[PDB]
RNA sequence: GCAGCCGCGGUAAUUCCAGCUCCAAUAGCGUAUAUUAAAGUUGCUGCAGUUAAAAAGCUCGUAGUUGGAUCUUG
RNA sequence: AAGUCGGAGGUUCGAAGACGAUCAGAUACCGUCGUAGUUCCGACCAUAAACGAUGCCGACUAGCGAUCCGGCGGCGUUAGACCCGCCGAGCAGCUUCCGGGAAACCAAAGUCUUUGGGUUCCGGGGGGAGUAUGGUUGCAAAGCUGAAACUUAAAGGAA
């Protein structure tokens, strides 16, 4: 691979790539909104929250921390933009 | 490695003042010994008088008897070995006579097969050895 | 052996400070 | 060959799919990574075919460009592909070396099997790999049926295949013969050739 | 002369017109007579060192004579080849085959103005043989070769004029010395110069414009 | 000149490991150093393996084995001729003899 | 190279790498010289016609001679952009 | 202690590859054939090396000796070699093809063929050998 | 850490043309870089380069011809005078007929012709040829 | 006795003592000592530190040394 | 680690030492004992083939299969375990004509006469000699700093 084209790399190839090592760095995390099944409000959390997140009048609780991403509870929606 | 540097002058000419001495020829023209310890005392010949004349075994592998003169310089009393350098000429240096002796060829160093000989007779009785050698001088 | 060696000359530096402080 | 005529047509791909052409090994080379389409589940490359055709119109191109057919060498070591390359020398016209490659054809010149080849058509690079460094001291350039953890160490033109299977190793160099003669002339491409695929293969001792 | 490989049947019917032919496809010259076909009218040889080395048998020690001799036609070819025999003379006679086979092209650059014919080599160049490296660098017109006896003969067989030389290592190992010498020369007609930065026009291979002929 | 590329022993990255005793001569090696041989092998041997089971009062007693893990300074295990000494290129192989 | 008033003084003018650059040296045997035959763009015959490749032995030796001229044949037409 | 010479062998390979008409199974008619074709000084040599042509030539009508390379001969095991069978063995009337294949051809102009059979995937990639 | 950037940007592309690389990833860029690779450029030494923009210090992909040789730094960057010039292209420079020595003047970045011919000395940055 | 160095001489020494002859510089030519180049064997240019002499047992740390990108281009 | 001082404890082992063997002799190897020590606490010592005989930081220059930790998403099995990949970190391995080197060998010991990323320590033929002397540290043993006269044409590395 002498004629690897750098300027144009496939998105494949980019999103394999670590968060800092991309052409232009771009993070691994998004933006969510967690909808409980008690509740009705939406709720804009975190994929890496690493905390201990409360939907409005403390219904329930949303997601747990963790190493990485946040674990969500049952019956959530997430991946928002 | 090296510190390349813009404001390294300092650095670099005191590494160099230091590790200079770690030369053994720097070190050894630089500091008070070597200089009084020489018996010439830093000069190319010297003048002597012949106490005896003593033979001196050639290193091994060679075998032979070098003529040789112990001399007592006349600057600073020191008594040295000379090397009477060609054939025969240790008969034309008599006793108690005033000769001209220099190095033997390197610096303060032992050379050929002698052990420890690092001088010469160059003259003897203010006549020169390669004059008396020769036959175009006598006494 | 260079640590046999190194051995004499420790007893040897022994040596010649006890025979120093005895003239001292 | 990027034109209509060249193209791979429906009997060429029943014809690799029922040899395993496809099927290159678990195992996968940097230099292969761009002729591979994906890995199945079992761990198994599938080497793309639309990349093999090109590149074995690559190859007869460079086979049809040397004007004599005494001057390409034809080399297989490995007793599968020693029947394919018999076959590819009497249809091609060429120089074959099926047995054992004796080392030094090609730089020792007192050598009774001394030759001066131009071009270097080499079944497998690893088995045939005395000829690949023997064609670096002098300028011979080669031509080899590259599996996919086969090395590129010398090889000029890698035709992406399965060089281990018996039907896929005498496919190849009757797929190549085939294209020789299109481009040179002796056969014109409309109607199908009269030698059968099956006269390349290698046949066990138990069944021969 | 009876030719064996299809490069000295060229040669040998005057198919090839100079030497430069192999040169430029990078051919291996495998028979001395293409070299003596050429350049073998204004050909010198020079007898470097004849080394004894000695293999320690039995026989108290088995001594056996190595030559390096140099050729060149004093401008743009030179050649240095060693060979070790058993004889003073065969080893001489096999070195300057072998010193024929490795003849290189000279590329000869200028000093400053480019006038006349080239004097010295055209940029810094560093040939290595083990522990020995020999530098050469223009000079002008006049100055000669600047360098050890060694280097030296191979200079001036090399038809360079002039050159300021300069050598690090064992350079006591004429070996190593003259290979590394003869290897800062064959570095020239590969060094990539902006006067070599045109498209190359690609000829025909002596195989293969004369393939009708070698059949 | 290095003769091998792990020093004759098993450690990297690593600044210390705890030492045993050779079995014939109680002498510190290293754990890793110890040219270890785990031997399983009957008590009673094929030589007299016939008359133990027919002299058994079961109908169907498998004799026991002897889980003897063995440790070997570098001198002994020569001495005792379980490693040999092997060739510049036959060094390199890692893999136990069949 | 020229003597600053047209004349060539160079004994012969070295190919050039068609993939990195690179100067062919006269000894370079692991260098080759290879001709692509060019067809005609009906019947798919040898016209007479081909492209010339040149590849240094040290672009071959790492492995990349492959790669080369399958790019070199894509800028000439030689092999398919689908490729 | 019956093995010959490397003498002996090579004058009967090259006996052989310039005289394989003339020879045969019998030792006395190629002990005359090798005594004119081949100025032996010695009668015992002949005899070493007629006999070891007999053995050879029993190898010969067997098959091609690793040793003897003749033109007529190996031009005619090639040409008998022309074996082909009825139908080839590569036309098949059902060709197992694995879903990633099957992919593959779709992305070419070989998308839907009749002669194609797509395979279940086996489950679980278990295709590596367990270390150690 | 990284004290030099244009150190660790012609040192990849010294690496690169070495592995006959056709384009090669600065990951690093300044001011300084780009108007050196600007004078290599003018020059036919490499290719166009296309500037990264991410917010940061930046990337450069710079695309190459083949035609360079070696390009490298002088760390420290010496005060250099029109006298002096001759002294440097004697050291750094393979010959009299090519190669430039890259000075950093007050009349901007240039080589070692162009600040001979503009009659002004200043600072080393590197070389090239 | 020669031999700066490697060495030469133990009864045919191309090396010593000499004859002859030859070579080198030349009205100059040797010797001793210091010094410069040779020495990239003191290093800025420009050396070395796995095994040839060599990187502190390891870490912290002041002075010292050296320090990302960015601000008027076209 | 050994050693030193003061307490506690001293099973095993074991300098020293004794005795028994072997030998021409053993004051050694081997055997039977056994002091200090080995263990613990406090205070010293600051030296190891303290080794990867390879300073630290940063960039770049090949591939492959494993492995440790974390993270990521994918058939399937199992009640997290396993399977298949990717990313970062790390201990290593191997194949390579990346290159380097005197070579052994080294993905770094590469990017070095095409010589300059930053910086610390340090080497200058082999001996004398890590000696003398002075200073300093320590209860001591010794640590750190550290010469010269003189002697020598080799010493040494890899193969
Ligand atoms: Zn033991």
């Amino acid at each position: 691979p002498l004629a690897k084209d750098l300027l144009h790399p496939s998105p494949e190839e980019e999103k394999r790539k670590h968060k800092k090592k991309r052409l232009v760095q771009s993070p691994n995390s998004y933006f969510m909104d967690v909808k409980c099944p008690g509740c009705y409000k939406i709720t804009t959390v975190f994929s890496h929250a690493q905390t201990v997140v409360l939907c409005v009048g403390c219904s329930t609780v949303l997601c747990q921390p963790t190493g990485g991403k946040a674990r969500l509870t049952e019956g959530c929606s997430f991946r928002r933009k | 490695g090296k510190c390349r540097g813009l404001r390294t002058a300092r650095k670099l000419r005191n590494h160099r003042r230091e590790q200079k001495w770690h030369d053994k020829q720097y070190k050894k023209a630089n500091l008070g010994t070597a200089l009084k310890a020489n018996p010439f005392g830093g000069a190319s010949h010297a003048k002597g008088i012949v106490l005896e004349k003593v033979g001196v075994e050639a290193k091994q592998p060679n075998s032979a008897i070098r003529k040789c003169v112990r001399v007592q310089l006349i600057k600073n009393g020191k008594k040295i070995t000379a090397f009477v350098p060609n054939d025969g000429c240790l008969n034309f240096i008599e006793e108690n006579d005033e000769v001209l002796v220099a190095g033997f060829g390197r610096a303060g160093h032992a050379v050929g097969d002698i052990p420890g000989v690092r001088f010469k007779v160059v003259k003897v009785a203010n006549v020169s050895l390669l004059a008396l050698y020769k036959g175009k001088k006598e006494r | 052996r260079a640590k046999w060696r190194k051995k004499r000359m420790r007893r040897l530096k022994r040596k010649r400070r006890k025979m120093r402080q005895r003239s001292k | 060959g990027g034109l209509d005529v060249l193209q791979m047509k429906e009997e060429d791909v029943l014809k690799f799919l029922a040899a395993g052409t496809h099927l290159g090994g678990t195992n996968l080379d940097f230099q292969m990574e761009q002729y591979i389409y994906k890995r199945k589940s079992d761990g198994i490359y599938i080497i793309n075919l639309k990349r093999t055709w090109e590149k074995l119109l690559l190859a007869a191109r460079a086979i049809v460009a040397i004007e004599n057919p005494a001057d390409v060498c034809v080399i297989s070591s490995r007793n599968t592909g020693q029947r394919a390359v018999l076959k590819f020398a009497s249809a091609s016209g060429a120089t074959p070396i099926a047995g054992r490659f004796t080392p030094g054809t090609f730089t020792n010149q007192i050598q009774a099997a001394f030759r001066e080849p131009r071009l270097l058509v080499v079944t497998d690079p690893r088995a045939d790999h005395q000829p690949l460094t023997e064609a670096s001291y002098v300028n011979i350039p080669t031509i080899a049926l590259c599996n996919t953890d086969s090395p590129l160490r010398y090889v000029d033109i890698a035709i992406p295949c399965n060089n281990k299977g018996a039907h896929s190793v005498g496919l190849m160099w009757w797929m190549l013969a085939r294209e020789v003669l299109r481009m040179r002339g002796t056969i014109s491409r409309e109607h199908p050739w009269e030698v059968m695929p099956d006269l390349y293969f290698y046949r066990d001792p138990e069944e021969i | 002369w009876v030719p064996v490989t299809k490069l000295g049947r060229l040669v040998k019917d005057m198919k090839i017109k100079s030497l430069e032919e192999i040169y430029l496809f990078s051919l291996p010259i495998k028979e001395s007579e293409i070299i003596d076909f050429f350049l073998g009218s204004t050909l010198k040889d020079e007898v470097l060192k004849i080394m004894p080395v000695q293999k320690q048998t039995r026989a108290g020690q088995r001594t056996r004579f190595k030559a390096f001799v140099a050729i060149g036609d004093y401008n743009g070819h030179v050649g240095l080849g060693v060979k070790c025999s058993k004889e003073v003379a065969t080893a001489i006679r096999g070195a300057i085959i072998l010193a024929k086979l490795s003849i290189v092209p000279v590329r000869r650059g200028y000093w400053g103005n480019k006038i006349g014919k080239p004097h010295t080599v055209p940029c810094k160049v560093t040939g290595r043989c083990g522990s020995v490296l020999v530098r050469l660098i223009p000079a002008p017109r006049g100055t000669g070769i600047v360098s050890a006896p060694v280097p030296k003969k191979l200079l001036m067989m090399a038809g360079i004029d002039d050159c300021y030389t300069s050598a690090r290592g064992c350079t006591a190992t004429l070996g190593n010395f003259a290979k590394a010498t003869f290897d800062a020369i064959s570095k020239t007609y590969s060094y990539l110069t902006p006067d070599l930065w045109k498209e190359t026009v690609f000829a025909k291979s002596p195989y293969q414009e004369y393939t009708d002929h070698l059949a | 000149t290095k003769k091998r590329r792990n020093n004759g022993r098993a450690k990297k990255g690593r600044g210390h490991v705890q030492p045993i005793r050779c079995t014939n001569c109680a002498r510190c090696v290293p754990k890793d150093k110890a040219i270890k041989k785990f031997v399983i092998r009957n008590i009673v041997e094929a030589a007299a393996v016939r008359d133990i089971s027919e002299a058994s009062v079961f109908d169907s007693y498998a004799l026991p084995k002897l889980y003897v893990k063995l440790h070997y300074c570098v001198s002994c295990a020569i001495h005792s001729k379980v490693v040999r000494n092997r060739s510049r290129e036959a060094r390199k192989d890692r893999t136990p003899p069949p | 190279m020229q003597n600053d008033a047209g004349e060539f003084v160079d004994l012969y003018v070295p190919r050039k790498c068609s993939a990195s650059n690179r100067i062919i040296g006269a000894k370079d045997h692991a260098s080759i010289q290879i001709n692509i035959a060019e067809v005609d763009k009906v019947t798919g015959r040898f016209n007479s016609q081909y492209k010339t490749y040149a590849i240094c032995g040290a672009i071959r030796r790492m492995g990349e001679s492959d790669d080369s001229i399958m790019r070199l044949a894509k800028n000439d037409g030689i092999v398919s952009k689908n490729f | 202690g019956r093995v010959r010479t490397k003498t002996v062998k090579k004058a009967a390979r090259v006996i052989i590859e310039k005289y394989y008409t003339r020879l045969g199974n019998d030792f006395h008619t190629n002990k005359r054939v090798c005594e004119e074709i081949a100025i032996i000084p010695s009668k015992k040599l002949r005899n070493k090396i007629a006999g070891y042509v007999t053995h050879l030539m029993k190898r010969i009508q067997r098959g091609p000796v690793r040793g003897i390379s003749i033109k007529l001969q190996e031009e005619e095991r090639e040409r008998r070699d022309n074996y082909v069978p009825e139908v080839s063995a590569l036309d098949q009337e059902i060709i197992e093809v694995d879903p990633d294949t099957k992919e593959m051809l779709k992305l070419l102009d070989f998308g839907g063929l009749s002669n194609l059979q797509v395979t279940q995937p086996t489950v679980g990639m278990n295709f590596k050998t367990p270390r150690g | 850490v990284r004290m030099n950037v244009l150190a660790d940007a012609l040192k990849s592309i010294n690496n690169a043309e070495k592995r006959g690389k056709r384009q090669v990833l600065i990951r690093p860029c300044s001011k300084v870089i780009v108007r050196f690779l600007t004078v290599m450029m003018k020059h036919g030494y490499i290719g166009e380069f296309e500037i990264i923009d991410d917010h940061r210090a930046g990337k450069i992909v710079v695309n190459l011809t083949g035609r360079l040789n070696k390009c490298g730094v002088i760390s420290p960057r010496f005060d250099v005078q029109l006298k002096d010039l001759e002294k440097w292209q004697n050291n750094l420079l393979p010959s009299r007929q090519f190669g430039y020595i890259v000075l950093t003047t007050s009349a901007g970045i240039m080589d070692h012709e162009e600040a001979r011919r503009k009659h002004t000395g200043g600072k080393i940055l590197g070389f090239f040829f």
